[PDB]
RNA sequence: UUGACUGCGAGCGUGACGGCGCGAGCAGGUGCGAAAGCAGGUCAUAGUGAUCCGGUGGUUCUGAAUGGAAGGGCCAUCGC
RNA sequence: GUAGCGGCGAGCGAACGGGGAGCAGCCCAGAGCCUGAAUCAGUGUGUGUGUUAGUGGAAGCGUCUGGAAAGGCGCGCGAUACAGGGUGACAGCCCCGUACACAAAAAUGCACAUGCUGUGAGCUCGAUGAGUAGGGCGGGACACGUGGUAUCCUGUCUGAAUAUGGGGGGACCAUCCUCCAAGGCUAAAUACUCCUGACUGACCGAUAGUGAACCAGUACCGUGAGGGAAAGGCGAAAAGAACCCCGGCGAGGGGAGUGAAAAAGAACCUGAAACCGUGUACGUACAAGCAGUGGGAGCACAGCUGUGUGACUGCGUACCUUUUGUAUAAUGGGUCAGCGACUUAUAUUCUGUAGCAAGGUUAACCGAAUAGGGGAGCCGAAGGGAAACCGAGUCUUAACU
């Protein structure tokens, strides 16, 4: 029962090379190189699902800080004020409101200031 | 019941280990041999008894005893075997015919093992004290 | 082919009922005058092979 | 236990141990596999590095050439080299305990009866050794793929069945586990049933 | 004066193992002591070497047709 | 894998006895008798029966698809033949076969029958293997390494008795049992396959399988012995491309034509990958690093989503191996494709599973039998003791609390 490997080996190589589309030079052409590239791409993607949550929160905070300071209060005091006021809106939404509805954002700032006053 | 509806019992057929077929298998690369040394090598491994050069156990202990030739031609008969002979006369030859003792056995002892219900005449064999009691209790007799 | 007994081991070990092995003690061949009688008397009877050693003995005596 | 005849519409008393036992799939499986293993011829080989034709000359010196070290043109690593673990002719036959063989047969026969695949008849014969006759007879009985087990191997019946690929004609002594399962229907003559009983006690 | 005893030993210590160590008490026979008792070497911890082969003495074992014997075993002990 | 042998190490490893296959006994060391008688042999002739060429050998049409039918569908027929091969696709019925039945002028094998020649059986009376057995010395073979070591062989030196005798029974002696050396022949069961025929394969399918599917032990290499490749596939059929055109009366190409198909056109089935191009979209000439990943505009495009691209930006030093530890400036890899490493046999132990169960199971072999026979054996149901031996006990001890 001799088994030839061609058909199965071809399929496996092709699967890796399809995942390496768009990569530079040997990385999209040559199986040895592409296999390493696709593994590394997978490792980064795993890491980056975690980092993505950090990068967005960091962005929301920076934006909230800008808008809060336009309304005469720092991020740190603003968040403290909202907590004392029992407002439970999250940073994603605050950052959204800071950009799109500045009047509503000012209302939140006033709410926060009152809770500190 | 068709040739393509028969199945082995669950657990009866375990797949063998296949070494050196990749990471996922759990037996890839070194194939369960670990790293380097004599035991990792093809044909590697030390002989039976070898303890690294320390005098092996079977050499640091003394030989003892001798082998009896008489023991080889001596057998023991259970009470349970007395019923398996033909005629109800247990002698050396009837025990052989009944495949109880080997062809080259010259001496045989009946021992207290199992039970004897029927009466049997034991002739020519040695019989233990306990076996003598059992045979006589069952109505048998022991001839010397 | 059939496994071969280590013939030297078969002259030193004998299998007992529960499947252990008995052996004779070392240190009673000679230089006996200097040894205490108590020491010698305790070396006379056969002893059982220890747990650590059984594996080795069993390997040597496949037909024991 | 009674087996209803087809032609005579009588009854036939048979052993319940033989024809009425439970189906032991694991047992039957082992015996069927063993039977197929027994059919294997096992005739093949390849050449090891010892058997490939060529000299024992070292292709190039151990050191200095910048090449991987080589010992033999016949190494299994090389094109045209030996097969690492070259096959030899093998015997694939397995032992089947006598009692497991008989146990399997009883399971199979009992299962045929439960599935109404066993048909008992008083007689089964053809006048002349003519395939046409046997073909007609089976068409009358609404049979097609059938194993026919007679007591005495009728030579006429044997010759009439030779060219019918779906039909097989055995004597009671020559029944085998795989055949019993392989065919859609099994027709046994009353005589054969008696013989099979005696054969399986 | 010969307990530097003979047969044993509940139990325990210490070793990977081979081993090494402590031990009341039991049987036999002994010494000392009026007796209770004590004694299986020495205040204790070094003073040593496995197995194989061989030697010497003993032995209610074995003894290659049988009776013996040789040789083997077992117990004691020795040698390089 | 026992008894043994064995730096009692590594290892080596019987026999007795049992079950089977097969079976067969004879002659010379010598004359008489018998007579050419058993018997085989040689050489003829017969009769069967092989082999070496051969002969006959059943039964199908319609319609649909297709380049082509043997395919689909419908309705038939043969089968002691549905093994197999071929035929424009995968055919019981088109062809060659197959089952089955027949066949030899000539040569020849084998088995029987029978002429002839040679052959001496049978009976009687004898005879009964000497530089031999044995021994000393040195070696060797026996499972046995000289050991307490029997038996066998003999290079060397010796040397019996001879049936009232002699050999062997594992030192040796006695007794008993058993056999008769120093002369020879002998079928079968057993071993093997350069070679011939037939058939078979959970054997390979062109880097496999023979080194060799092919004009291969060739080309080629070597003074020589010797070493030793690569290399298969157009199509059903050559119908293998008339003729025209560019070109050097080229190569190569474009038409035409053939064909089901010529991106089947001979560098010919399929026709992957590396590698190299042409075209289109998007990006890219102020920009620093494993080249991705997360975020992300813009542009192009197809139905707000999809697809391609990816300015800018967070994070981010390949893989394997070896190591206390490797981005390591330690190892290995130019890339792709193909191949390339825990197997097989037997024994042994444990686990799972199945059968049977104080039993379980057969080996060789017989059997046409994967059946059935075959229980020779093996393992288990009893141990203790070095052993004799005793035995649910036994050993130790004078004896055990
Ligand atoms: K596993
Ligand atoms: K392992
Ligand atoms: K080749
Ligand atoms: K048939
Ligand atoms: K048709
Ligand atoms: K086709
Ligand atoms: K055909
Ligand atoms: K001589
Ligand atoms: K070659
Ligand atoms: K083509
Ligand atoms: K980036
Ligand atoms: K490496
Ligand atoms: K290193
Ligand atoms: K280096
Ligand atoms: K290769
Ligand atoms: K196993
Ligand atoms: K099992
Ligand atoms: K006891
Ligand atoms: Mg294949
Ligand atoms: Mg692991
Ligand atoms: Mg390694
Ligand atoms: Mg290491
Ligand atoms: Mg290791
Ligand atoms: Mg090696
Ligand atoms: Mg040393
Ligand atoms: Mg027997
Ligand atoms: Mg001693
Ligand atoms: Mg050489
Ligand atoms: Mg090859
Ligand atoms: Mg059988
Ligand atoms: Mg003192
Ligand atoms: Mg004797
Ligand atoms: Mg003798
Ligand atoms: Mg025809
Ligand atoms: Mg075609
Ligand atoms: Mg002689
Ligand atoms: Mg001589
Ligand atoms: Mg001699
Ligand atoms: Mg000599
Ligand atoms: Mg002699
Ligand atoms: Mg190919
Ligand atoms: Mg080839
Ligand atoms: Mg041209
Ligand atoms: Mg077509
Ligand atoms: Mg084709
Ligand atoms: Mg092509
Ligand atoms: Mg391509
Ligand atoms: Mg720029
Ligand atoms: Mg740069
Ligand atoms: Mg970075
Ligand atoms: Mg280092
Ligand atoms: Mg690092
Ligand atoms: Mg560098
Ligand atoms: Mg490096
Ligand atoms: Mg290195
Ligand atoms: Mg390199
Ligand atoms: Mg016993």
């Amino acid at each position: 029962a001799r088994v030839k490997r061609g058909v199965i080996a071809r399929a496996r190589h092709k699967k890796i090379l399809k995942q390496a589309k768009g990569y530079y030079g040997a990385r999209s052409r040559v199986y040895r190189v592409a296999f390493q590239a696709v593994i590394k791409a997978g490792q980064y993607a795993y890491r980056d699902r975690r980092q993505r949550k950090r990068q967005f929160r960091q962005l929301w905070i920076a934006r909230i800080n800008a808008a809060a300071r336009q309304n005469g209060i720092s991020y740190s005091k603003f968040i403290n004020g909202l907590k004392k006021a029992s407002v439970e809106i999250d940073r994603k939404i605050l950052a959204d409101i800071a950009v799109f509805d500045k009047v509503a954002f000012t209302a939140l700032v006033e709410k926060a200031k009152a809770a500190l006053a | 019941m068709r040739l393509n509806t028969l199945s082995p019992a669950e657990g009866s057929k375990k797949a063998g280990k296949r070494l050196g077929r990749g990471i996922g298998s759990g037996l890839g690369k070194t194939g369960g041999r670990g790293h380097k040394g004599q035991k990792s090598r093809s044909g590697g491994g030390v002989r039976r008894g070898f303890e690294g050069g320390q005098m092996p156990l079977y050499r640091r202990l003394p030989k003892f005893g001798f082998t009896s030739r008489k023991a080889a031609i001596t057998a023991e008969i259970r009470l349970s075997d007395l019923a398996k002979v033909e005629g109800g006369v247990v002698d050396l030859n009837t025990l052989k015919a009944a495949n109880i003792i080997g062809i080259q056995i010259e001496f045989a002892k009946v021992i207290l093992a199992g039970e004897v219900t029927t009466p049997v005449t034991v002739r020519g064999l040695r019989v233990t004290k306990g076996a003598r009691a059992a045979i006589e209790a069952a109505g048998g007799k022991i001839e010397e | 082919p059939k496994i071969k007994t280590v013939r030297g081991a078969a002259k030193r070990f004998k299998k007992t009922g529960k499947g252990g092995f008995k052996h004779k003690h070392a240190n009673l061949r000679h230089i006996l005058t200097k040894k205490a009688t108590k020491r010698k008397r305790h070396l006379r009877p056969k002893a059982m092979v220890s747990k650590g050693d059984l594996g080795l003995v069993i390997a040597c005596l496949p037909y024991a | 236990m009674e087996l209803v005849l087809k032609d005579a519409q009588s009854a036939l008393t048979v052993s319940e141990t033989t024809f009425g036992r439970d189906f032991n799939e694991a047992l039957v499986h082992q015996v069927v596999v063993a039977y197929a293993a027994g059919a294997r011829q096992g005739t093949r080989a390849q050449k090891t590095r010892a058997e490939v034709t060529g000299s024992g000359k070292k292709p190039w010196r151990q050191k200095g050439t910048g090449r991987a070290r080589s010992g033999s043109i016949k190494s299994p690593i090389w094109r045209s080299g030996g097969v690492t673990f070259a096959a030899r002719p093998q015997d694939h036959s397995q032992k089947v305990n006598k009692k497991m063989y008989r146990g399997a047969l009883k399971s199979i026969l009992s299962e045929l009866v439960r599935q109404d695949r066993l048909i008992v008849v008083e007689k089964f014969s053809v006048e002349a050794p003519k395939t046409k006759l046997l073909a007609q007879k089976l068409k009358d009985m609404a049979l097609e793929d059938v194993l026919i087990i007679t007591g005495e191997l009728d030579e006429n019946l044997f010759l009439a069945a030779r060219n019918l690929h779906k039909v097989d004609v055995r004597d009671a002594t020559g029944i085998d586990p795989v055949s019993l399962i392989a065919f859609d229907k099994v027709v046994m003559t009353a005589d054969a049933v008696k013989q099979v009983e005696e054969m399986l006690a």
